[PDB]
């Protein structure tokens, strides 16, 4: 990034470590007025996104007690889990845009090759898709 | 502003070149206004009313 | 006749299967 | 912020690079500077309050010049380098001033007065001397590539005869021979600083 | 609600299933310019336009789509749209906060 | 077609005095140079 | 300022004035205003109600003797608590 | 003279046509120059007014000297760039001819 | 606490301080502008922004002094157009004849100061200074010599961009506000700079050539690239997209767009 | 410039927000008949 | 004090001696004792210079306040500041001390011309010799006082004899001048305040710290107080420095400092008091003006800093005017349009004046064009090239029109 900023560490370490006041960066948070907690979407998958939502969240609950696309829209109405772990495997999956997700694996395919594909480039999901 | 540059000019500097353009792009603006000129038009006199 | 070719030029699926 | 006290000690040490050359009374490849030259910048970065480090570029590109007597874009990203500014300001100032030269220059680079009070001291049977003798059109430089002649702006030696200064030494009451005879103890290998009244 | 629909002649087609967009324009912003950009207006929501099969000119079906009115103020341009009984999108206006500057902020240190 | 040659900056005009198109300041000599409309490169 | 700029006689301007006061006076039951356009051109205003008496009189002899309409026109504008913009020359 | 084509798409004999005849579309030569790709015009809504005469900084369009080109279907009046340019071929004497007659007063 | 300052007539209570350029703006009535821009820096070249105190002799720039102390200032003052027609003679002295060929040429804003008021005539009667281009990127069509030195570009790079690769060199004359060294440019505000830049020195290689401006209609509405939902104007000309251009709003882009949208 | 002399109608009453009679402008005289040609 | 610019030259003006008393930890009365002195500035400005230094005098605000001569020497005609620095540093050391416990300034950088390099060496010795004697930094030549000295090199840039750019200059950044209203005595340096002088104002300080402010204001004219170098070059017997009093007549001072005039002929002629000053025709020149700046003012001309162009008219004027703008578009960075383009206009013509090739309505239009350029430019550099023209043109109108026609039958 363009500009002078202070760089920490890894996950669970800096972050549980300051969430628990262990680094000296939490104090600076502490005395800081109306802290910003920047949490990118990309870090949340990363094996265990989950944790690391835990983590944050608590550097969250220690200020407040010292005191002093296609993503958002669908959290809005309530799309979750939104991710494909669902599955149990799901016969006649309905893609909207396979162009992105169907770079991952056309494994439900073998029981079940049939993929509607409603996209608007012949790009990735279009070839792996019937209809 | 009104009158497009002769062509001998238009063609041999810059401010010449610039309202020759613009007067054919955009075109010169007018007070805005309205009026009623009339003239011995050979049938009559001719009216133009215009805002 | 119609002059400056085309527009969209849209793809189309793959001759191999699957 | 913070600031800079002074240190009469290091002064003296500010004094060598006044006078590295003493008073006398390109591919981006490739670059690097002598450990001494180190020592002089460091002590005359010295001289800037500590909050702004940026004030010392111009005297460091001053002895580069000294050094290599001409001034290799790599020479520019190595000063840029060091005080950690964008190589582009540096060219900013590289480029900006005349003292500085992108192109190599002679061993003796002439500059000579050019404004008006030498020509009406008649600076022109000067130019026209030292070209009747090289045979170098302005800024050409001499294919021995020792000389590199050029016509120079008000010098400030205004009230002084014509005037020419090789490489920081004003010389003065020029007569169209005398710069000659000067040329020929170029060749000799030594010079004062000398009116000739 | 002064309605009157009756009296313009204009296709139900067109009062119905269509919606004026009332907006005060943005400014160009190639342009540092800033007359045009005030006054209301009340552009009409695009339709198809396809292409001709001669000569390639992009032949049109719409009955009204340049079609476009400048105002003096919102509410006039509202009630206008409801005295011809028309949809509407009503949008506000955005005209930039006002900042401070300072030639010499730029030499804090 | 061939360029003219230069040393550097230099007019175009396609050559129509007054029916040429409307005067310009091509800036090259040994560089390939320009152009408006005219294709009076100056290469040279 | 003189060969491009039309001079714009002050005489006719004051003329028109005048005589825009004149029938300001005479019958201010209905006479909004009285502009005149710089370039000599009169110009009052009337209640819509107003038509006929105003016009009426505008034939009738005190100086306002102006016969023949040169036109009907009738300007309109989106805007306004009422559109159309009906207006009588001469 | 040098065979090369005038026009430079500035576009604005478009954007003074009062009957909007001209349509022009525009793309980059693989030199680099500024060119037309389907210049066009239709003598079905052009008026004869000459303002695009007038109006060409590169003085390229030019209203020919002929007159009669009368012709049995609409289809043909549509001209397309390539009919142009064989109309600019065919006069080009001629017209530069008038041009050379008449500039000065321009 | 906000001072008085009389807009050539009526009285305003500006906010203290505040360039009168800013008191104008203010009232409304738009002086003429360059080089100064919001969202970027003040700068006091381009002194086309020149305006006359209401009794002080001398005109000051219009961006650079703050508003005090019940200030009249007549901006359509006789002396303040003599000014701006004096300036403007000196910016159109070089700027090349390219009108037609200028891709800028529909709305440059150099076109517009020259009409409202330049004088007509020209006076200058000698030869442009013209330069050769430098290279920049697979985006951004340098031209340079229709360059006129608002630096703005560089204000633009070092105080948005961040990167200060960019920049002025040399001096009076000859002077550029391309960078030194063949060194090409990249960065992801690089494309905003394709709206910034006044003239037609800099502009878009992609849509180059391809339209003029008072032909394309201008649609708005915001970006999908980014959920981050900055708001445009699309310009189209007739059935076809033609080029894209930032829409500016305060909670979002500011008349910045990225650039993998743009 | 010219189009810059040009200023918003001067406006009289605005009823919106002795004395003796007069003449829009002084009549006009008749005609003097042709001179040379007096009839036809 | 040409002689000997070692300290036992400054002996010679008798040292620092009660410099010491001088140092009453509050500038005040020798701020008054300027002021009372009616010095005005030697940069041309012509500033009331108390005045001008008084302006520092707030609390502090606690950023550290510094000092900066603008020690350069450049302007066509001018070679005042050479010998000067060549032979007597210390005079100026001392006024550098006086005058930043006058701000009560931290520290005194002074920039030079990068030609000057041999005398910014020996200026460097002399200086250290100063540190030597404990004269300066911690306690400074006693009064127990903190003071901390610098001098920077230049790199041929005469815009940055101008102030402002000056310290922009010396932060790395090019040699171009901020816009007002912010002021060293505002923001100078890096963001800290300061100040600027030149050379003369300075090195003279102190002696009005000694002798008499007053017996400085005895000398010239009331307004046109004190004394200032005038150097004598063009057409003259023996072109020098001389510093004398202001109220002198031109004629008087050439004809016995300079060896005197060539002839009768160049009294009838243009001669240019500095540079950026305008030529002024009588044979009653001097005859009318004084050498002190107000009544130059009089004639419609400033001092030029007192340096002095003798024009005989062997030499055609119009040459040298040429050559003279030349020297003005070679320099002026030109980040305002106005100068940046008008400059390197004006150079355009004057080359076809030389030429004679003109037609004469031109000139007129460039007594106009003068005009756009003469309040406009950001800088006095645009203004300073504007004006010799326009006297130009005020006068030797002939000798252009008929250089023009005679040309014509070509
Ligand atoms: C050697 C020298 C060169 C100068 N050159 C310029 C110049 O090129 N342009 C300019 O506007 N002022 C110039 N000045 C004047 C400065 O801008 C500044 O106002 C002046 O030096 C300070 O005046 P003072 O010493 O009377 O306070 C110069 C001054 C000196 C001493
Ligand atoms: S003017 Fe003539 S040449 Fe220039 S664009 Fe319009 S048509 Fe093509
Ligand atoms: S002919 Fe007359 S009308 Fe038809 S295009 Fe050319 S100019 Fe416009
Ligand atoms: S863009 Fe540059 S070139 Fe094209 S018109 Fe505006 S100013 Fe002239
Ligand atoms: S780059 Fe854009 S802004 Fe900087 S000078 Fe050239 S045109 Fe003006
Ligand atoms: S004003 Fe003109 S001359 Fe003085 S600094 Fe700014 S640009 Fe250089
Ligand atoms: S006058 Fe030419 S150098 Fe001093
Ligand atoms: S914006 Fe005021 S000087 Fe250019």
């Amino acid at each position: 990034l363009t500009y002078r900023y202070d760089h920490l560490g890894d996950s669970p370490k800096i972050l549980q470590d300051i969430a628990s006041g262990n680094h000296p960066f939490s104090q600076i948070l502490k005395e800081a007025k109306k802290p910003m907690v920047v949490l990118g979407s990309s870090a949340l998958q990363r094996s265990d996104g989950t944790a690391i939502l835990a983590a944050v969240s608590n550097i969250a609950q220690n200020i407040r007690l010292s005191s002093g696309a296609s993503q958002v829209a669908a959290l809005d109405l309530g799309y979750k889990p939104g991710v494909e772990a669902i599955r149990k495997n799901p016969p006649k999956v309905l893609f909207l845009l396979g162009a992105d997700g169907g770079c991952i694996t056309r494994q439900d395919l073998p029981k079940d090759c049939f993929i509607i594909y409603q996209g608007h480039h012949g790009d990735v999901g279009a070839p792996m898709a019937d209809v | 502003k009104v009158s497009p540059p002769k062509r001998a000019e238009m063609k041999t500097s810059m401010e010449s070149l610039i309202h020759h353009f613009k007067l054919y792009t955009e075109g010169y603006q007018v007070p805005p206004g309205a009026t009623y000129t009339a003239i011995e038009a050979p049938k009559g006199e001719f009216g133009v009313y215009l805002v | 006749y119609s002059t400056t070719r085309k527009k969209i030029q849209e793809w189309v699926p793959p001759s191999t299967p699957y | 912020x913070x600031x800079x006290x002074x240190x009469x000690x290091x002064x003296x040490x500010x004094x060598x690079x006044x006078x590295x050359x003493x008073x006398x009374x390109n591919p981006d490849t490739p670059f690097d500077f002598t450990p001494e030259n180190y020592k002089r910048i460091e002590a005359i970065v010295k001289n800037y309050p500590e909050g702004h480090k940026a004030a010392a570029v111009l005297p460091v590109l001053d002895l580069a010049q000294r050094q290599n007597g001409w001034l290799p874009i790599s020479a520019m990203n190595k000063v840029a380098e060091i005080l950690q500014v964008p190589p582009m300001r540096v060219y900013e100032v590289a480029t900006f001033y005349t003292m500085y030269n992108r192109k190599p220059v002679g061993k003796y680079h002439i500059q000579v007065c050019t404004t008006t009070p030498c020509m009406l001291r008649n600076s022109d049977s000067i130019l026209e001397a030292i070209q009747k003798k090289l045979g170098i059109k302005v800024g050409e430089t001499t294919p021995d590539k020792l000389f590199t002649l050029i016509e120079v702006e008000c010098l400030g030696a205004c009230v002084n005869a014509p005037m020419v200064q090789i490489n920081d030494n004003y010389y003065e009451d020029l007569t169209p021979k005398d710069i000659e005879e000067i040329i020929d103890e170029l060749k000799a290998g030594k010079i004062p600083k000398p009116g000739p009244r | 609600k002064l309605d009157i629909t009756t009296l313009t002649g204009v296709p139900e087609e067109h009062i119905k299933t269509r919606k004026v967009r009332i907006f005060v324009p943005a400014r160009n912003n190639m342009q540092s310019g800033v007359n045009n950009t005030k006054k209301w207006k009340m552009e009409f929501d695009t339709r198809e336009r396809w292409e001709n099969p001669l000569m390639g000119w992009s032949s049109t079906a719409d009955p009204l789509s340049n079609l476009v009115l400048t105002f003096s103020t919102k509410e006039d341009a509202v009630a206008f749209a409801e005295k011809n009984g028309w949809s509407f999108d009503v949008e506000e206006r955005k005209v930039p906060k006002p900042k401070s500057k300072s030639y010499g902020a730029n030499f804090s240190w | 077609p061939v360029s003219e040659v230069g040393s550097r900056v230099i007019s175009c005009d396609g050559g129509g005095g007054a029916l040429g198109h409307p005067r310009v300041y091509i800036n090259l000599d040994k560089e390939t140079k320009t152009g408006t409309c005219g294709y009076c490169g100056l290469q040279f | 300022t003189r060969p491009t700029i039309r001079p714009r006689n002050d005489v006719v301007h004051k003329q028109l004035s005048a005589f825009g006061q004149y029938v300001a006076e005479i019958l201010p039951k209905y006479v909004q205003q009285v502009q005149v356009s710089c370039f000599n051109e009169l110009e009052i205003f009337i209640h819509p109600d107003g038509v006929i008496p105003v016009l009426t009189f505008l034939r009738d002899h005190t100086n306002a003797q102006f016969k023949s309409l040169a036109d009907l026109t009738a300007v309109d504008v989106p805007t306004r608590q009422n559109r159309f913009e009906i207006v009588y020359n001469l | 003279p040098s065979g090369e084509e005038r026009c430079i798409a500035c576009k604005l004999c478009e954007a003074v046509c009062p009957a909007q005849a001209i349509t022009i579309e525009a793309e980059p030569r693989a030199d680099g120059s500024r060119r037309t790709t389907r210049y066009d015009i239709d003598m079905t809504k052009c008026i004869y007014c000459g303002f695009c005469q007038e109006a060409c900084p590169v003085d390229a369009i030019v209203e020919g000297p002929n007159f009669e080109f009368s012709t049995e279907t609409h289809e043909e009046l549509l001209y397309n760039k390539e009919k142009l340019l064989n109309n600019g071929d065919k006069w080009e004497a001629e017209i530069a001819a008038n041009i050379q007659a008449d500039y000065l007063y321009r | 606490n906000l001072i008085e300052v009389f807009v050539d007539g009526q009285s305003v209570m500006v906010e203290p301080g505040t360039t009168v350029l800013q008191a104008c703006e203010k009232v409304g009535m738009q002086i003429p502008r360059f080089c100064y821009h919001e969202r970027l820096s003040v700068a006091g070249n381009c002194r086309m922004c020149l305006v006359e105190i209401e009794k002080a002799p001398k005109v000051v720039a219009a961006c650079a002094m703050p508003v005090m102390k019940g200030w009249n200032i007549l901006t359509n003052s006789e002396k303040s157009k003599k000014a701006r027609e004096g300036v403007m003679e000196f910016l159109l002295a070089n700027h090349p004849l390219d009108c037609p060929i200028c891709d800028q040429g529909g709305e440059c804003d150099l076109q517009d100061q020259s009409m409202m008021f330049g004088s007509d005539r020209s006076r200058f009667l000698e030869g442009k200074r013209a330069v050769e281009d430098k290279n920049i990127g697979p985006l951004v069509k340098t031209i340079m010599t229709r360059c006129i030195q608002c630096t703005r570009c560089i204000r633009f790079a070092s105080e948005i961009a961040g990167v200060d690769d960019l920049g002025t060199t040399g001096r009076g004359n000859d002077m550029q506000v391309g960078t030194y060294i063949e060194k090409m440019f990249m960065s992801e505000l690089s494309g905003n700079i394709i709206d910034i830049c006044p003239v037609g020195a800099l502009t878009s290689k992609p849509y180059a050539f391809t339209a003029r401006p008072w032909e394309t209609r201008k649609t708005e509405s915001i970006d999908v690239m980014d959920a981050v939902g900055s708001n445009i104007v699309v310009s189209t000309r007739t059935g076809e997209v033609m080029r894209i251009l930032p829409r500016m709003h305060e909670d979002i882009n500011e008349e910045w767009i990225s650039d993998k949208t743009r | 410039d010219g189009r810059r002399e040009a200023m918003p109608p001067s406006i009289v009453m605005s009823s919106q927000k002795e004395k003796k009679a007069v003449t829009p402008a002084p009549p006009i005289k008749r005609w003097e008949l042709s001179k040379d040609q007096p009839y036809l | 004090g040409r002689h000997d610019w070692r300290l036992k030259g400054a002996q010679s003006r008798g040292d620092w001696y009660k410099t010491k008393e001088i140092l009453l930890k509050g500038p005040d009365w020798i701020l008054g004792e300027v002021k009372t002195s009616g010095l005005r500035g030697r940069g041309g400005a012509g500033f009331p210079t108390g005045l001008k230094w008084s302006f520092m005098n707030k609390p502090s605000d606690g950023r550290p306040k510094y000092l900066v001569v603008n020690a350069d020497e450049g302007e066509p005609g001018t070679c005042k500041d050479r010998e000067i620095i060549r032979h007597d540093p210390h005079k100026l050391v001392e006024g550098c001390l006086v005058g930043g416990r006058a701000m009560g300034a931290r520290a005194a950088y002074i920039y030079i011309r990068g030609e000057f390099y041999n005398e910014a060496s020996n200026l460097q010795v002399a200086i250290r010799e100063a540190y030597e004697a404990g004269l300066i930094g911690k306690n400074a030549c006693g009064s127990g006082y903190d003071f901390d000295v610098f001098v920077v090199r230049g790199a041929g840039a005469y815009i940055c004899g101008e102030e402002t750019a000056l310290i922009e200059s010396i932060e790395g950044k090019q040699g171009k001048p901020r816009l007002k209203p912010p002021f060293p005595a505002d923001v100078g340096v890096f963001g800290c305040p300061t100040t600027v002088a030149n050379v003369e104002t300075v090195a003279v300080s102190p002696t009005i710290c000694r002798r008499g402010g007053a017996w400085f204001a005895s000398f010239g004219r009331e307004r046109n107080s004190g004394t200032k170098l005038f150097n004598i070059s063009g057409h003259v017997n023996h072109p020098c420095t001389v510093e004398e009093e202001m109220s002198v007549p031109l004629k008087e001072l050439i004809e016995k400092h300079a060896g005197g005039v060539i002839g009768g002929w160049d009294n009838l002629l243009a001669v240019i008091p500095g540079g950026s000053s305008t030529p002024l025709i009588p044979k009653s020149v001097c005859e009318t003006v004084l050498m002190d700046f107000d009544a130059l003012v009089q004639a419609q001309t400033g001092l030029g800093t007192a340096a002095v162009i003798v024009m005989d008219r062997s030499t055609d004027i119009v040459k040298a005017i040429a050559r003279l703008i030349e020297f003005y578009k070679h320099e002026s960075c030109g980040q305002c349009t106005p100068c940046r383009e008008g400059v390197d206009w004006m150079n355009k013509v004057m080359a076809r004046f030389v030429k004679g090739d003109a037609r004469p309505a031109e000139i007129d239009s460039l007594w106009e064009i003068s005009k756009q350029i003469e309040g406009h430019t950001i800088c006095a550099l645009g203004d300073g090239a504007a004006w010799p023209v326009q006297g130009l043109i005020r006068h030797f109108r002939p000798e252009l029109e008929e250089r023009m026609q005679q040309f014509a039958l070509q």
